[PDB]
């Protein structure tokens, strides 16, 4: 039996291959995370401002399925594996919040098979961005001129969270529609000012200061804060891909 | 036409135990971890009780007849029932005690469900 | 022959009690020379012999997949061909359970007869780029080459139970290598097949315009056989007996199958699809 | 099945902004600045004393307790002057001030950069590229030139 | 102008970023800030099973997207 | 310094296995790829057939010279033929023989293109 | 030496013809005590003696990158110590084609002379570090 | 007891140190940077000269007694010595002997920091 002996000295040569192959994955990871955990430090602040505008109470979705015509979602995803379950909780959110009036246009790669699987119709596309340079503010103005093709009535952006290097969690960004967020503004205008949610920002003095704001800077405030609210969704999927991939690691390892 | 099959599906699965243990299941496209949680499911439904090893698994033996095994793998194989979760398969015979299982075992999620609230409200 | 490693485990058990000396893997050392003198007998005489010969089958049994025992290894060494037959395979679902790859046979083309040179020189050219492109999770699943389908339909057409007339399989060969069964899907390719030897359609729907080219009289083979397929007066005639299975086929079966939602129908589909990759 | 496992959490929720109130008592003595380019902050919460802004309307200066305002930043320069009397000046690419009553400052930017990584021999071929740009009759360069000169022109009467 | 041409106000602030990134001095700064102007990334849409970019919106600022 | 030098190529194109079948080729630079597609093509370019073969094969044999088999390999190493696709060095001879394959790989591939337009207007 | 493998699967031949006692790899038991009987000659005696010296370069050939074979196994426990060539190597321009991690030479230093010892040293802190980084990093 | 409690410190030590490579050393807690600087300081105080090597090295040889290291292994424990540098645990012995070093530190920390005081105030 000199065969058996054969096979497994040569399953164990892969294997030690393989050992450095993933270290090597390893240290590459650490690469980027080094120069990403710089965002950790000076994290937080770019919204400050930004939520007031676009933060509601907590909406039911069975509601605005009714309220709404065409629903939207951006599920940000990643290109390249070894992550975890960000992508598989990613898309069994979807699925378990999905209904009919909805479509999906995502980014990453696993996004375009996966939705494309288990959402036949309503995925349409992705969007890819190699990794060779970080993120601009022009890719999330790039992702609004992919939103702005489709009529949609609400927007809910999700990525993944960074709370620490063992918490990596899911999150979320509400955005209304441009002409409806306009008209909740103006109904909000006039009446007195009350938080209707513990937790919520009163912005009553923005919501006059912006009526009066003609409308070409109204329309750029909209898609000015909706283009931040997209950066900071792809900051921190890529934090969380590269913070997350190295227990996805040292598990194979 | 049922075995023939069942043996196919455990074939592959075997080949997916070398990956799996490497990366695991998320690295896996959505037809695999299907094929992957419909034959764990199997080989766990494989499994049984017997009347002899009472004094080992505590459990009444069951005596699983020819007809309902084939109804039961065909249901299964045709994914008449993937909703159903893994563990339901586990030392049992016949869906119906599958079935019963699975609501014993969704009672008493259920009922720790209440019971965190109550300890969190009291608390 | 049946399993020669017993023929082999006898002539051990004879010399260890006979005070012989063991050699590798105990036995007498001399086995090689006890194949090759059975087995060299196997060959085809001259003419002046009076042309006749015998062929050698000879079976071994493996275990755990291996080819570096002693006496597959002296087998092996003497015998033109081999086919090996993967428990892998056999599990797999597919049967007969030959892997291609490790089987092969040291005469070639000029064992088969005129016919079936010119298929075989493009299967192994169509096999050649489908086990390269077979460990692939298709994902073109409309971008998936001819070479994909017509891999995969061949290896559909190879399972079998019973042996096949050498007409019923080189029609059935012919509708792959030439793309014609590339519309249907993967599973119904047995029951294609299945229509287009026992249950002519063109006959049954008035489709008749091949004036003898027809697939009931079974006698073609003597035909095929002699001429071959890539011919002037049989070409045309398949062709015109192909396109029309395959048309028929996929209008008024295929519409049908692809119809099915119940389960009491479903399974009663799949247990006939079964059912003709035993019979054929 | 399962009632829905996943509860994603308002993201918004992770920001503190202000709660702007209508005031029932004095005015601070100084502003409290923060800068934010695309998603990281040069300046969180300083205390600062006056901060003059370039827009489209015009240019503009604000103190402590300046009136409740909102509005776009012109492709320019920014002066900022602490309690200490020093000043710092930065570059930046558009933008939108968020003035308070309760004085409080949040001026989002694209980009900020101090005026000592600049050098004006670089800007002065973008100045003539520009202006070819603007010459050269065409809706896709044109354009392109205008632009390009609208946030040169600022750095070249700020440097000299 | 500008505004009627087409542009948005977002390729308008890209722009001018891309022009301000070009003037400032060699350092860490450029060096790590021409990453936020640099355009790498691209669209696709899926087929029934083979790759394609959704290419109605490019990538370049100075084009107008229709 | 031709032979030394290919079979450096191959020295690394077993690294690149060791690493594309894990990853893949994506995770390798432009550099990585060229090399890559040298020893591919280099491995695909060495098979030939022969006459002796035509039995197994179906296909004539080439009787290539030394000196042939020298500016060959050569053009290859220093991407003269690069644009060149794969599968033209596949069971070829000279560098004749393989452009002369090319050009027929090509003229199918138009054949497919122009039958799918075909296709497409007729139905 | 080229080579010792050879002398052994002599030494085995004379042995099993004479009907002696096989052992390990049907060599037998003083295999060991024949190549002690050889390599321990080998030595730099003393200026009581001449001062005389006996260099020993025993080749050795391996089997697809095995040392646990009962020869190399052996002649490893008595030299001190070893060179280990990879074919690997041998084949990428690497010639000689040494293998630095398994090369070993218990005289370390006191062999060298004056000019070498200081430059040894950066030499042996310099790979070290070469074979963590090429290790870690990619191709490319 | 305080075998194992030095032995449950280098373990986590150990684990710290394959997470410090990761995060960096100020991601640590308080607590976690404090066993760290611990096990540090009991790393270095393992190593020992010798008497053998005191005509090679010229440091001396010290015959510690066993009742003396577990008192010393149990004060670095306690927290009652932290304060000391890490270097002075370093290739000595006893812990009434490693603070001769220590002090013999500090004074010569002291006399480089007088002569660049000097040296600077005369020029």
């Amino acid at each position: 039996g000199g065969g058996t002996i054969r096979f497994w000295r040569e399953k164990l040569e892969g294997y030690k291959k393989y050992h450095q192959i993933v270290k090597t994955i390893k240290m590459v990871t650490l690469a980027k995370y080094r120069q990403t955990v710089v965002r950790t430090r000076v994290r937080d602040q770019t919204l400050r401002y930004t939520r007031k505008a676009l933060d509601a109470k907590t909406q039911d979705d069975q509601e605005v399925i009714e309220k709404s015509e065409c629903l939207l979602y951006v599920p940000i995803t990643t290109n390249r594996g070894s992550c975890g379950a960000l992508n598989t909780n990613m898309v069994r959110y979807l699925q378990e919040v999905e209904n009919p009036k909805m479509t999906i246009i995502s980014v990453g790669k696993k996004a375009l098979d996966a939705m494309t699987k288990v959402f036949q119709d309503t995925y349409r596309r992705t969007i890819l961005n190699d990794m060779k340079q970080a993120m601009s503010f022009q890719f999330a103005a790039y992702v609004l001129e992919h939103m702005n093709t489709v009529p949609w009535d609400r927007a809910q952006i999700v990525y993944n969270r960074y709370h620490g290097a063992a918490s990596q969690k899911l999150a979320i960004f509400n955005l209304p529609k441009f002409e409806d967020w306009k008209q909740k503004l103006e109904e909000d205008s006039a009446g007195d000012g009350k938080i209707e949610e513990d937790g919520l920002l009163q912005s009553l003095p923005m919501k006059t200061a912006l009526g009066e704001l003609e409308e070409t800077a109204v329309e750029d405030f909209y898609n000015f804060h909706s283009c931040l609210a997209v950066l900071n969704a792809v900051s921190e999927n890529e934090l969380s891909e590269y913070a997350a991939r190295i227990v996805a690691v040292e598990n194979q390892l | 036409n049922v075995a023939m099959d069942i043996v196919e599906m455990l074939t592959k699965y075997k080949e997916l135990q070398d990956i799996i243990a490497v990366l695991g299941i998320d690295e896996l496209s959505e037809e695999d971890k299907l094929i992957v949680d419909r034959a764990r499911k199997v080989a766990k439904f494989m499994s049984q009780p017997f009347a002899v090893a009472e004094v080992f698994t505590g459990m009444k033996g069951y005596y699983v007849q020819l007809e309902d095994c084939v109804s039961d793998f065909g249901s299964l194989l045709m994914g008449q029932c993937d909703n159903i979760p893994e563990m339901a398969f586990y030392m049992v015979g016949g869906l119906d005690s599958v079935k019963e299982k699975a609501a014993k075992m969704a009672a008493e999620a259920a009922a720790m469900r209440e019971r965190a609230r109550k300890a969190a409200e009291a608390k | 022959y049946d399993d020669l490693s017993k023929q082999a485990v006898s002539y051990r058990q004879i010399s260890l009690l006979l005070r012989r000396p063991p050699g590798r893997e105990a036995y007498p050392g001399d086995v090689f020379y006890l194949h090759s003198r059975l087995l060299e007998r196997s060959a085809m005489m001259s003419p002046q012999k009076g042309s006749g010969s015998l062929t050698s089958l000879p079976i071994v049994e493996t275990l755990s997949n291996d080819v570096t025992a002693y006496i597959v290894t002296n087998v092996i060494s003497i015998t033109d061909g081999q086919i090996y037959l993967d428990a892998k395979l056999f599990t797999g679902g597919q049967r007969p359970a030959v892997n291609i790859g490790l089987s092969v046979s040291r005469v070639g083309s000029s064992a088969q007869n005129k016919a079936m040179k010119k298929v075989g020189g493009a299967l192994k050219m169509l096999m050649g780029e489908y086990r390269k492109m077979a460990g692939e999770q298709t994902s073109g699943s409309q971008n998936v080459s001819p070479v994909m389908i017509r891999g995969a339909r061949c290896l559909q057409l190879f399972n079998q139970k019973g042996p096949s007339y050498f007409m019923d399989a080189i029609v059935a060969l012919y509708a792959v290598t030439n793309g014609y069964m590339d519309d249907v899907k993967l599973q119904y390719s047995k029951f294609y097949e299945f229509l287009l030897l026992n249950k002519d359609l063109p006959v049954l729907y008035g489709q008749v315009n091949n004036k003898y080219f027809y697939m009931y009289n079974k006698n073609l083979n003597y035909f095929i056989r002699y001429f071959g397929l890539n011919h002037e007066i049989l070409e045309p005639e398949l062709k015109k007996y192909i396109e029309i299975h395959t048309n028929l086929f996929l209008d008024n079966y295929q519409s049908r199958m692809n119809e099915l939602k119940s389960d009491e129908d479903l399974v009663q589909l799949k247990n006939l699809l079964y059912a003709c990759k035993r019979t054929v | 099945q399962d009632p829905r496992k996943f509860f994603p959490d308002n993201g918004f929720r992770f920001f503190d902004g202000p709660e702007d109130s209508f005031g029932d008592g004095n005015i601070p003595a100084q502003i409290i600045l923060t800068l934010t380019r695309q998603d990281e902050f040069i300046l969180k919460q300083e205390p600062v004393a006056a901060i003059t802004i370039r827009t489209n309307e015009g240019e503009m200066g604000v103190l402590a307790g300046h009136e409740y305002t909102v509005q776009q930043l012109a492709p320019g320069i920014l002066e900022v002057e602490y309690e200490g009397g020093k000043k710092d000046q930065y570059v930046i690419s558009g933008g939108f001030a968020h003035v308070n009553d309760t004085g409080v400052v949040d001026i989002n930017t694209v980009e900020a950069v101090p005026l000592e990584e600049i050098d004006h021999e670089k800007l002065a071929k973008a100045l003539e590229e520009a202006r070819a740009k603007s010459q050269s009759p065409d809706e896709a360069v044109r354009i392109q030139g205008e632009i390009a000169l609208e946030i040169f022109e600022p750095l070249e009467a700020a440097l000299h | 102008s500008w505004r009627d041409a087409g542009i948005s106000y977002l390729r308008y602030l890209s722009i001018v970023t891309r022009c301000i990134h070009e003037v400032q001095k060699e350092g860490p700064l450029l060096t790590k800030n021409v990453r936020f102007s640099t355009i790498g990334w691209k669209s696709l849409y899926l087929d029934h099973g083979a790759t394609k970019e959704y290419t109605a919106i490019p990538a370049e600022l100075e084009k107008i997207p229709e």
